[PDB]
């Protein structure tokens, strides 16, 4: 606050202005349809030949299954784009029966680095004087300056770190893919450095399995970026039009019996602070 | 605009600023006058010989002539043969005002106004 | 942005008309083939020698092309390289689809489509 | 409404849309100054001499 | 000639289905008029202009 | 302020009543056409001529 002396006026302070981004989710629409293939085959919640259980039971233990499994599905799609838009700062949504758009989320271009960990010479203070620079340039573009606490690498990025080299923690131990290896201290001196390891893979919409981390790369992501998911409105004539997590649907048609079952959501998540990460490509 | 986009997409809405304009707490004086050319919104004005409102500006002709000599800053904008309100009075803002070129820094724009009631200082 | 108005002035938000696209009670078939060119929405679309979605256009060959053949109705614009999920079954507007020239009547715009599920008439 | 025969399905009817138009007010103000030279001098209802 | 109201003879009868997917919402309505004067002979017709 | 399914409601009433409105228009140009010329030609996309 500005000093003045106790007999002049004082002095005027200006303001700052705002920026608005505005979004759209994406939809989503898995279904299965229901056989007589798929009812009267045996499942293994069954009493093994005898049929103590009608087929119309296993009609609705099949039913209760697919419901699980749709859930399961809208699930894993909200962790990959949850995924998308902590990397890159936009969201890739291809699809079958959905064109590419890009919904770009306003990352600053310049925290999108890329660097080498290969050539000869790199030491532990190389490569942890990167990731400082790159905490330098999130705590420079960032709304609040918050400095970054956590390092998620790939699997050949750590590779990579350690063969050259030489509670909320406590939420994540009996759970595969993410495993904490160990807060490093070194000398960083602005942040402190949480190391995770990401190596899920989830099954591409082609089938083709596909990491959920850029495992030739490093995410380095504080807790501030504070995002929100976003749910739009489900266009249905069942729940009258509105704005749900999912929702499931079930209706058939007359000869032959054959009822269909489909699950609908419109997904979409939004970092509400997108300056508070950056992605340092350490591979080819 | 006839279809909606039933696809998924980003749209940017836009960028508000706040324009302060007052550094001070001298009183405001105003009045009306005729413009002679277009002026913007918080331009320097002069008159010219025929008494309307030109927009300030120095080097005009071996006289020195009455656009050089600058009044007041304008309110709202008007074109040729419109008149313009603008301030006589009170303490302004730098860098919100209409100030043209070889008029950039603070020691000159001060010694346009250092007579007036318009003074001219920083915010901070 | 910055700045308010604050003066009197008028204005249109726009217009808005409904574009309507069936025209009847057939069942609907979809399927997103990968795209070859730019389609608009709502455009009938061909398929190439390479099984692309070409935007239909005849006399294409001194044996035609079998981008001559009109296969389906696109739903969302998409570029090259992109895939687009388009109609198979349905009735649809006359008027609504984007045709190009040569096929301007409404008499070729049903021979193209008389075995189809796709059956295309006319709003009363 | 067209005529349709019974076995056949029915016609399709389109329909129409909208506009708009925005305003703005535009702002007044008057004012008086008062003295000390408008307050003393006589009004008309006032005997003479005497005020 | 339709299955709402049971075949009656009615004024005009509306009528609402739709297709569940997608969610698009048919709406119909049904008449059978006819205007008929029991004598016709009683109205003349006189064109005057060309 | 209306819920995408009020703008259902909405645009569902207002198509009763234009529903509505079409038979009585049609009621109405039977008539005129019947008193004036004491026949009524029938027509229409889906309709031989009578």
């Amino acid at each position: 606050a500005p000093f003045v002396a106790p007999n002049v006026q004082g002095r005027v302070i200006k303001e700052s202005g705002y920026n608005t981004k505005t979004f759209k989710p994406a939809y989503v629409k898995p279904k299965h349809v229901i056989d007589p293939n798929m009812i009267i085959p045996r499942q293994p919640g069954e009493a093994l030949g005898t049929g103590t259980l009608s087929i119309a039971q296993r009609r609705d233990r099949v039913i209760a299954y697919l419901l699980m499994k749709h859930r399961a599905m809208h699930e894993n799609t909200w962790e990959w784009m949850a995924a998308q838009a902590a990397q890159y700062g936009y969201v890739d949504v291809q699809g079958q029966d959905y064109p590419l758009v890009r919904v770009d989320f306003g990352r600053d271009a310049a925290l999108t680095m890329t660097t080498d960990w290969t050539a000869a010479g790199v030491t532990l203070m190389d490569m942890i004087a990167d990731l400082r620079d790159g905490q330098r340039l999130v705590s420079d573009k960032s709304m609040s300056g918050t400095v970054i606490r956590d390092y998620v690498f790939g699997g050949d990025a750590w590779d990579q770190f350690v063969k050259v080299g030489g509670n909320v923690t406590r939420l994540w131990d009996d759970v595969e893919g993410v495993q904490y290896m160990g807060e490093l201290v070194g000398a960083n001196g602005a942040g402190r450095m949480r190391i995770w390891v990401n190596t899920q893979k989830y099954r591409d919409q082609n089938d083709q399995e596909q990491f959920l981390m850029k495992q030739k790369a490093v995410m380095g992501i504080s807790s501030a970026i504070e995002g929100v998911r976003c749910f739009g409105a489900i266009l249905d004539k069942g729940a009258g039009y509105q704005a749900l997590d999912y929702f499931p649907k079930m209706w058939d048609q007359e000869d032959p019996s054959v009822e269909y079952l489909m699950s609908q959501g419109a997904p979409l998540m939004v970092p509400a602070d997108p300056n508070a990460s950056f992605l340092l490509t350490v591979m080819s | 605009t006839s279809l909606p986009n039933y696809l998924a997409g980003n749209g940017d809405l836009g960028s508000w600023e706040p324009t302060q304009i007052f550094a001070g707490e001298a009183d405001i004086v105003t009045e009306g006058g005729a413009a002679g050319a277009d002026i913007e919104i918080y331009q320097v004005i002069a008159k010219n010989a025929a008494g309307a409102m030109v927009p300030h500006d120095p080097t005009a002709t071996e006289v020195p002539a009455p656009q050089s000599v600058a009044i007041g800053i304008a309110a709202q904008p008007a074109k040729s043969g419109q008149n313009v309100p603008y301030y006589i009075g009170g303490v302004f803002n730098h860098a919100a005002l209409g100030w043209h070129a070889s008029l950039d820094t603070l020691a000159k724009r001060q010694a346009v106004f250092d007579r007036t009631n318009i003074h001219i200082g920083n915010l901070y």
